[PDB]
């Protein structure tokens, strides 16, 4: 999981 | 495809 | 007249703009993942007829162009207009390759007055980007205006970070995509959007080894201004 | 379970803030019309079985401190809650009668961690009031939630633009909106009922104006949910 | 009509  | 005009 | 004419000899376009890769000028991270969201729209939107362009990596001078130039076609014999947006962003922000460009003047391109061939037609834009920074804990449990006929469908609350999982995808496109295929054939867009609004909030949690990232939570956001029910059958 | 549970015991509270007069040193106008429009809200939340509440001419102050009141009450035993909020705006901002309450001010009060006996509950937010100055000249034709879920924000008009009230009807999204409920309320799921208020508002109304500038002009509201189901009053 |  990553932010955009 | 992918990239299309 | 209570729902949108969707049986012109066209769907429409469904233009997908895919940046993964940005210039170090802005720095900011690859966005990994993005190229099965963008693999996941171009089969779901093709099985709804939609006439597919993919686009990768564009700067914002391009995408400007490409908005443009889309605005100017004769959608005459088309039934909507649906755009993707695939990027970083800020709130009311998407990232070219190179930069920022605001939302309202890729929307305005198709606004009533200014594209007489989508007049009175749905306009789509489905935005997977953050909106801010803020992170979700969760909780335990004889004129028209022309602005009408948009719709924009954000992966995330407005302020928030939206949420991208390397392997599988962002959480918003997976679940869209999802449920379109489910559901394309049996409920009205909006309702469509309700389930994967359900769907982003219950099933997906974020999982990270930094406490601060870790366990968040994300709701999308529907904004409607719509002005009839729209069915892809 | 595609459906919000409505047959709690109660429907819910429905909050009307109708602000028609303002200080005089805001230089602000007297919003005419806004008590019809009150009025329509009650009776129409009445039919629906909402445990209404009006309250007129509030100051920031008194806004704030209301929300935050009804924040705090036990909603248990309701389906639902509803604010409808009727004044003069800008973007992300109503008016009080003495200056502006952030918007987000006053969802942030109901965030599901912060009111509890709503958490899981649709949480509705009515808003009449300008978005900005801009005129729409038309053409011619185990488990959590996110705390930010379960939100819809019912917006008269678009982002950036001026909402339109008429002096003897009420304002047009709130003439539309308590039409299209007495219409619809038993037959439509709720973002149905909104998207014929968006097509009321956007093909009925059109302004009528001896100032060119404000003459001829047209609205659409806007439409915002976090909702996770579907919304029926039946 | 009037604006709010």
């Amino acid at each position: 999981d990553e932010v955009d | 495809g992918v990239d299309d005009d | 007249d209570n729902s949108y004419k969707m049986d012109y000899p066209e769907m429409g376009l469904c233009i997908i703009i895919n940046n993964k890769n940005f210039h170090k000028s802005t720095g900011m991270t690859s966005r990994s993942g993005t190229d099965v969201d963008a693999a996941n729209l171009r089969e779901t939107f093709r099985n709804l007829k939609y006439e597919v362009r993919n686009k990768n990596d564009l700067t914002r001078e391009e995408i400007v162009e490409l908005m443009r130039d889309v605005s100017k076609e004769d959608h005459s014999k088309r039934s909507s207009f649906v755009c993707v947006l695939l990027s970083h962003g800020e709130e009311g922000i998407i990232f070219g390759t190179n930069g920022p460009v605001d939302l309202k003047k890729i929307g305005n391109f198709f606004r009533g007055d200014r594209c007489r061939s989508l007049t009175g037609k749905p306009k789509l834009f489905i935005i997977q980007a953050c909106r801010g920074t803020e992170l979700d804990c969760g909780i335990e449990t004889h004129k028209i205006p022309v602005e009408a006929d948009f719709l924009y469908a954000y992966s995330t609350a407005p302020g928030y970070y939206s949420w991208r999982n390397s392997k599988d995808g962002s959480w918003f496109i997976q679940s869209l995509c999802a449920m379109l295929k489910q559901y394309a054939d049996k409920l009205e867009f909006m309702h469509i959007l309700t389930r994967v609004n359900r769907k982003v909030a219950t099933e997906f949690e974020s999982f990270s080894f930094d406490a601060t990232f870790h366990a968040k939570k994300q709701i999308p956001c529907i904004v409607s201004m719509l002005t009839k029910e729209l069915y892809f059958y």
